């Protein structure tokens, strides 16, 4: 797929994304804190339609992540990420997608997320997470 | 407060 | 919170 | 360099 | 079991840990590197015996650990660390123990574990890793 | 004056500043890196004119500062910075403005200068540095 | 490498 | 002088040094907090004696560092550290020695002061600060 790297920011204020029930994750857009102002982040879409779309609006700065989980499978040979879940100190988005296949999670005890980066092609290939007092 | 703060990760195995 | 925080050293100019 | 480091963790789905 | 939190240091240079290819991970001491010298931390030990131990020393501070993964599981009916795998820059350790469960894995792109907590009791509990540039 | 704060970025590309060999130093607008793009943030304008501008552009990312030095001293009665010296790892900027009054230095030893905050008014006020890895 | 890194002003003395 | 660096902690608990009216600061040992333990560093010790010790013993973690100033001067020609003020959320120690020569002053607005490096002669040649979150 084609590489992203959003970078770091300060902070989380809206998650959107796409998935399919059958398939995997799509593309997603990351609107981020920076230095108490709102930045919408560079729109990573999928090759393809056909997807459902979940918005996460965080309540920042009360609200934010503290564990981020799903599943790894494979969707047409591509091993992708099939599945995501966002739990915040306010509640839990998810699952979204196919919870089925390997199972990963970042579970924070100290610290936040500030960034997103990886790979989004049909589907989302993989990702990594900045992170930052 | 004076006490350095550090980002932790986990816990895994709950 | 969810606000990333940063060392700031200063002011000068006081 | 100039560039701020930042810590990374991941990548999942490989 | 009983809790655990070697703190935060500047680097790892020795991880010492018992295991048994049956059960779980028991007990586990760590030697990190505190500004340049050797710093053993406190021995957190297994309420029982019966391990393999494993003593992982890691070529400080050219060689340092890029990728933590293993396997929960229960074990008499307590949810346990069962396996560790220990990836550095210059080659993989493990896995050690029983690799039966549900995986987790934290791949480290950029960054250094500086320390260790958690909770041991006749098997390692649940751990979690202090993470620093 | 009017405080500012332009938050933290990654990095320094260009500072843009007013002085006055008579008085002190004047509005400033500073250029960050954000992520790799060139981030110009907001204009922070002296209430007056009458100043001579510098504009200082840094070879980013193999340049960057390694000291801010200047002095503070009074103008109308107002404490305020009335020169700054800024010291690259190529090259040094200054000093610009009036060099008396109390000096002041910021050397960095490792770390880099992330962001800028302060007051001004008729002049600078004062400011402060972020600094991080 | 595996060194911690750290922020480190000065010096002032010199 | 000799050099010494003791390197990051994560906090600091107490504050010796020599310091003479007539010269400048002399040898200097820290006590660090080191994960919650009190951690005394090496004694970096002055070439000769006669000097007044000053033990500065903070409330960790409630009280902490918030600003180090002094002033920089020559002693028999050497450029060293003449005087030293620690300022606290609670109060300020200080000065001590010579207040007379170029003065120098770190504030900090956020962040913690967690280790020291230098060298130190006859007198205290020059320091740095180790700052963190
Ligand atoms: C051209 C392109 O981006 N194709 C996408 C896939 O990427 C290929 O995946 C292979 C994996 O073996 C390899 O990494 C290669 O570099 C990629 O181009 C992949 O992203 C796929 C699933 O999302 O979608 C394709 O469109
Ligand atoms: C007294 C003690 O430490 N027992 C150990 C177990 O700890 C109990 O586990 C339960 C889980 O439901 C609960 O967390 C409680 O606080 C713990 O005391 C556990 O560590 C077990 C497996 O290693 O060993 C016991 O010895
Ligand atoms: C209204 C205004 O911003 N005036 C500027 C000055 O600010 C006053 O300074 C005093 C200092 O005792 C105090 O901090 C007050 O809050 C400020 O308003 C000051 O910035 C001055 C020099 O640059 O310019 C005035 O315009
Ligand atoms: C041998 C020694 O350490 N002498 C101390 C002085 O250090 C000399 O200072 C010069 C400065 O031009 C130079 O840096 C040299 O490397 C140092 O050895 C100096 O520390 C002095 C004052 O404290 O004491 C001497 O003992």
């Amino acid at each position: 797929g084609v590489t992203f790297d959003d970078g770091a920011y300060t902070g989380i204020r809206e998650i959107n994304f796409e998935y399919n029930s059958e398939t995997a994750i799509g593309g997603l857009r990351v609107t981020y804190d920076l230095n108490g102002m709102p930045f919408v982040a560079e729109d990573h879409k999928s090759f393809i339609t056909g997807f459902k779309p979940v918005k996460i609006s965080l309540e920042f700065p009360s609200e934010y992540i503290v564990e981020v989980s799903g599943y790894v499978g494979k969707v047409e040979g591509y091993t992708v990420i099939r599945s995501l879940t966002f739990k915040t100190n306010k509640q839990t988005y998810g699952p979204y997608g196919v919870t089925n296949g390997t199972p990963f999670s970042l579970p924070i005890e100290n610290g936040l997320i500030v960034g997103f980066k990886g790979s989004i092609g049909y589907w989302l290939d993989y990702f990594s997470i900045y992170l930052s007092l | 407060n004076g006490k350095s703060q550090s980002i932790i990760v986990g816990p895994w195995g709950d």
